[PDB]
């Protein structure tokens, strides 16, 4: 697996790759890995298909638990707080091979300043959590890959499009050198999941506009 | 026999003085009128998707049943899946507990709910109001649902002037005449189910909204 | 002590008294159940299991309780044992030793009147059992109908001239609505209406409603 | 504390006395049991170990609970040591505990009243034993016969002079049947079974049908 | 039932009637907490948590089991979640479960009233929220100001003549003085002050003794 | 053992070989693997026995369980939660040697496509569940053969009786080359049970159509 | 051990041999090992000589209980589960080397042909059940060679008698290959022991019928 | 140590020997193991000293309990049954060392016919319990010794007297190959102890009749 996830001005993307696998089998070719987890945060998670499915689906629920309880929705740090507890929680079943890792971005609407809202958390593997202020941030078996795309595409970011292409081009590289990180397939049409989120919330990237930027991106590579 | 009619007897005053609550089924869903003038301090309230929460009587007690409607909605939907979780089983719910509580609580509480359900998006169906009562009793409503206070003035004017598939302007209009018989922004809680919200369907009219919504 | 138990048995016949009625007989095809209600969401009438139905008459919340702990018992001996092993009177059996037993250390007695009924399986030729059991969990085992909630005597009388044993559904559903209107209009917006159908292969337990029971009340 | 007491003791004769007469007596093939029941399905005799059957009379629910808490010592300790080990003389010692202590700390006391009987082993020479248990824990031994439930004394005495010791099955339950009838009767309104000294093992075998009406007619 | 909670209400009432009287008042540096308190170490105003006050009267250590206990929660909040998400309404609302619990519960009921008061975080700029428990759970958040112990009404009208909006500093405290003399010298030796100052940067509570009380009432 | 499903257009269809082992030995040639869960929801289960039937009967009953208390049955996906959270509770024991891998066959009644209504769900040993989209899943040991033989016969699936004809085809190509996978008993009479479901609900294949099928498919391979 | 069960026309027949062992030395040559568990059931187990004589105890006392407590007898499917429910539950000490190994005859009386309601139901240590529907069963380190026995004699089996003589055959096949099953004991008169069961209910065969057989088979093979 | 016993016409003896060992080490010489339980039942016990004794005190004190509480004597099946629950209950400690296993001999006063009444019942490590048959058991690891021996003798028993010698001589022929059973001393005037059983009870047999017969059978064996 790879999930990217960059700040663009007023904003935040994340993409995740496809792809499941035991082993050496492919065993999924159209997993959803991101997650819109609120209004305004978005989860992507790696590790054991069913920890990270069963990880997203309950931290869903216990965010919108404390909005309809309280009336309010937590503080980002709240919600950082909480994703690290649940991690920490899973410590010992992780060491077994029950492993979750998430990655948090999100858009902040109590932010101190109102241009620079965007927030990317990561996490590890003892429920660490550090919030990345050098703008990406990557999480599974191409994560490092694809941390080193950005590092050098990220320069051209300037808008959420140009954004949502470096994501897609970060989850390229990464899937060219892990096998376990899924490519774009032109056979099937299947393509990166990616969530936007803006002041105007997170919203569903719709797949035609990923498919034209992986085209592009494989006509500009050939 | 005299501890269940002076339980009974504590339970009803308890409800009688206390503010009154309007829920209707109109055009867009179902929409929440209560008698409050807290700002902070809530009697309408989402339980689930589809599902929302009304009440009238001791704050404390009816806000203690909405968390743990809350709390059951919640463990529901993620022990199974969020379209499991209707308005009737949390009624349902409801009626156990409050019979429960009715018979074996130092105190019975003073409370009245209200469970509501309209359509999940893009479907066509009628929506679901539920009232369950301090001993667990539960009603089936087809039109609107009245709790607190004196109810009967405010039942039958909204039986007379109710009309199917109102709009959000005539029906909030209509609650609002109905509680006058028993107001404005600063002392009425508002909150509708909307029908036409992708998933949760629970939204509050407040403020200049809800001005514009009256005038 | 005794006049205790006494205020608890008035408390229990007067919510008894104070809801609709329901009826359950024995027609050709099995049992026919019933109930005036017109909630159209909340029921009086429910499968417990293959063969065995449930109705009730009462407090909603407290037959229904007693409704839920009857398929918990059902299901629990089904999967501990074999299905085949579930009757309708352990059922009663277990429903009698609760409603004794929440009759005499419960706050507040049960306000609810249950009838339990079994219908042969498939293929099988066996006479349908009904049994009633009431408040303080006094058992009673009835061969062609029971009558429960409200004014019982003048539906119970009125099934006492009119029933006729393996009559047809549309028969049963006459007399029953006929018994149920002695006691007390009543149509498809006012009845919970339902089967236990000796014909079905495994589950037996159906409801009739909308156009499929307006076209059996005419 | 004195009046507590006299308050239960009342309510309890009182629900036994509102109750069907059920006789239990030693005759030469062993003991039967005899009672007025219409119930198809329910039952008030039953046995419990090899050698060792249950009567009871009063409310249902609750003789029904003492039927199965007896079955459920007896098995237990037929298991821990051996089934020869079981014997009636405890079972009636286990309920006389029970009856006692249901009687000074529930919340109302059991209106029932039990018969323990126990015939001998196969191939032995041993008198059938007869203990009846009251519904405050006082236990009896009986040697000929023991009668429970509503009014005793005229079934009582009618057995006192028409008793015969090593008594015909047929004559027995004529006389038991007569015996019931000083009191509040047919196949149709009788429950009887006998502990058969004769059977291998289970001494315990129920009187119903085409056999129960050719015992009763002649 | 009526009796007990009758005979409950009617002893808090005169519990908290007895006590002496505290007003907490919304001004434009905050909320300010005036109290009549000889005592120089026992103190009825207190903090919660970084923007959240509190304030009672009635029976000391009952307020302040109340007060810990209200520390207690906001400080696992803050833990669990996150500081910022810790806030008056919150702890207001669990006070007035947790009263409603001892009021219905408890061996006697609590002789307490409570204030718990929110201002703004630093550099923002948010209406403050005062809320009112009463020792039944009965809570009320209010616009202006909250009067408890001893006789309300006559302060609490008094305040609804004098209160100004926004007010100064020392203009609110000589108002809640005056009003407090109205049910007649109150120095020093018989004030305990305290403000959430909303300029502080994180916690506003802060209380004001000897040498500045003095001054502020010149 | 080899479990398939299949999707065909307007419903599903799932089968199952027959075989049991103890080691190298043949301890069963009967074995129903494929069972009616409800009226729209098929399971076949492959692993240890006594572990695999104790799921399928206690699966069964939770579903049931569920209808009656609620007066509605499930959703599509709780019935797919329930399962998981069963194969995850397992999943202790499934390493000492217990293990139940399910799969999944429905017909969702509340489906916006009745014709794309058909629902199969493949589940690993940690609870994990994923709904398929390409048609076609397997469970056991023989399962990679069966994937890999609808892969290339699945085109010829139209509706319910050519979807029948595949799951067969490729339950034989699983026994070919698996030896814990029973294939068709010519001399015994015995073939892979099979269910169908649809808008009318869940029901068993004759085994009069399944050996017309399997002999169709032996002697087209014999020659 | 070897225990053995068929189906006959109108029946069922359970028989066992009589040998216990301590290691490879002898430590009994009376042993029961077929129990009439009730009317219309017998339980044969092999394994741990103290689990197996348990279970068959224990396994006659539940089945009865059922009985009083209900008022009817439990099914022969329920039989089957409860049986199944005990060996499960024996799974860990299995492990340890106390192990039951039971074998379970049946006449279902609610089958709808009698002629063919006779049952054979075999288990496995983790509580497995199978119902045969080959006609015969074995169970025990014997029963390898008295199912390939059967497989070639169960042709003659045409009545209650004739299973019965095919069921020592059978045991006597066992006893010729697996020393921990014991042989027909001429000089001390010891035979296996066996239960035939039919509408009529289960008896116990006496000694003297497994007598002749077994005189018939040794004098056959000389 | 070994302890036997057997059926002679009307009763049932058991004898064992004197010696308990720590290793190589002799570490008791007069050790008695054969202990009247009831009136009419022994047992013997052989493994670790203290589990032993243990087992014997207190299974006596289980029957006894018994027949206090309900009047009466539990039956002889009865009394098997709470030997071997208390052998099975004993089995994780034995695993660790802590061994005990008996040996019971009863007369079985209920029995049918009263001239084999005599009961005769041997134990295992799991609690398995076996009612013999054939006329004498041992137990210990003397016990194959013991019983090779009486195969051979048995057949001189026809009363309580040969029955005592043919269990004196078998103890001696365990001693004579087994090292950890104790052989008579005739220099301390030490020999194996015996408890017979018949319709009038169980009693000890005084230590002087034993002597007489082991220098009986010393003496034979001399020339
Ligand atoms: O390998 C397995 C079996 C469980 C297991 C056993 C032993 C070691 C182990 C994991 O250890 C492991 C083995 C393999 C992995 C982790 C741990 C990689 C991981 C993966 O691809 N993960 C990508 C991914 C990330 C987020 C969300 C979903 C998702 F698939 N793969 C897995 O867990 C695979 C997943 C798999 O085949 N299936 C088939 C049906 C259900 C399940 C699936 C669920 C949901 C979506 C897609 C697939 N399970
Ligand atoms: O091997 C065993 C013994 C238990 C065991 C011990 C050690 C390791 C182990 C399993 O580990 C294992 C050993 C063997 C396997 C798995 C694990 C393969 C698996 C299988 O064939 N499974 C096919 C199958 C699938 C679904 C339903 C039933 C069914 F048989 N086989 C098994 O578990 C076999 C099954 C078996 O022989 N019997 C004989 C009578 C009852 C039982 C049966 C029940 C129900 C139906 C058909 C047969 N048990
Ligand atoms: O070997 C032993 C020692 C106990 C033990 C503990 C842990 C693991 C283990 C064995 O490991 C084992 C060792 C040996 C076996 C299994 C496990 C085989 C098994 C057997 O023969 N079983 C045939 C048999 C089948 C059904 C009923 C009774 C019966 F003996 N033998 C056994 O358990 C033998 C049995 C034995 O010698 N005795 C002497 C007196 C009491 C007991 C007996 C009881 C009842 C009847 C006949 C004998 N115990
Ligand atoms: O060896 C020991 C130490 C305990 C031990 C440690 C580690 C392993 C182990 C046993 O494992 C063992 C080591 C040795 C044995 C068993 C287990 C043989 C066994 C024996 O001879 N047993 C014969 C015997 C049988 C029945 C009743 C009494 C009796 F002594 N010996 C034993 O347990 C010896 C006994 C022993 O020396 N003493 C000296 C004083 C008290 C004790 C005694 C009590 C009662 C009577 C006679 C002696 N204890």
């Amino acid at each position: 697996t790879t999930i990217v996830a960059l700040k663009y001005p007023g904003g935040v993307v994340m993409a995740g790759d496809r792809r499941s696998t035991q082993g050496n089998m492919i065993s999924g070719r159209d997993v959803r890995k991101v997650y819109i987890t609120d209004d305004y945060t978005a989860t992507g998670i790696a590790g054991t298909a069913a920890v990270a499915v069963e990880f997203a689906r309950l931290y869903a629920v216990e965010l919108e638990h404390y909005e309809k309880l309280e009336g309010v929705p937590l503080t980002f740090a709240g919600k950082i707080n909480r994703l690290a507890i649940m991690v920490r929680g899973n410590l010992a079943a992780a060491m077994q091979g029950l492993l979750a890792l998430p990655l948090l971005a999100g858009y902040d609407i109590h932010a101190s300043d109102p241009q620079s809202a965007g927030r990317i958390v990561s996490f590890d593997a003892a429920g660490g959590w550090n919030i990345e202020e050098e703008g990406y941030q990557a999480v599974g078996s191409g994560s490092l890959f694809a941390k080193s795309s950005m590092k050098k595409l990220y320069s051209q970011v300037t808008d959420g499009d140009s954004g949502l292409r470096v994501a897609v081009e970060a989850l390229y590289d990464a899937a060219d050198d892990d096998s376990a990180t899924g490519g774009p397939d032109l056979v099937r049409g299947i393509f990166p999941t990616a969530v936007i989120i803006d002041a105007d919330g997170a919203v569903d990237v719709p797949e035609s506009r990923i498919a034209e930027l992986a085209r592009a991106i494989i006509e500009s590579r050939s | 026999e005299q501890a269940m009619r002076e339980r009974s007897e504590l339970a009803r005053k308890g409800i009688a003085r206390a503010k009154s609550v309007v829920a209707l089924a109109y055009a867009g869903g179902v929409l929440f009128v209560a008698e409050n003038p807290s700002r902070s301090l809530q009697k309408i309230s989402e339980l689930y998707d589809r599902v929302g929460f009304a009440a009238a009587g001791k704050f404390n007690e009816f806000d203690n049943l909405r968390r743990g409607g809350i709390q059951f909605a919640d463990t529901r939907g993620y022990a199974y899946d969020r379209r499991d979780v209707t308005g009737r089983q949390l009624a349902n719910v409801y009626a156990q507990t409050l019979g429960t509580i009715f018979t074996e609580q130092a105190k019975p509480y003073e409370v009245e709910l209200c469970v509501a359900e309209v359509a999940h998006y893009g479907e066509t169906k009628r929506p679901e109001l539920y009232r369950i009562t301090y001993d667990g009793s539960i009603a089936d409503e087809p039109h609107f649902v009245v709790m607190g206070g004196t109810t009967e003035p405010i039942a039958n004017a909204l039986k007379e002037s109710y009309a199917e598939n109102a709009s959000l302007t005539d029906a909030l209009r209509i609650a609002v005449a109905a509680l006058r018989a028993g107001l404005g922004v600063a002392s009425l809680e508002v909150a509708v189910l909307d029908a036409n919200r992708p998933r949760r369907a629970f939204r509050r009219i407040t403020g200049s909204a809800l001005q514009a919504l009256l005038v």
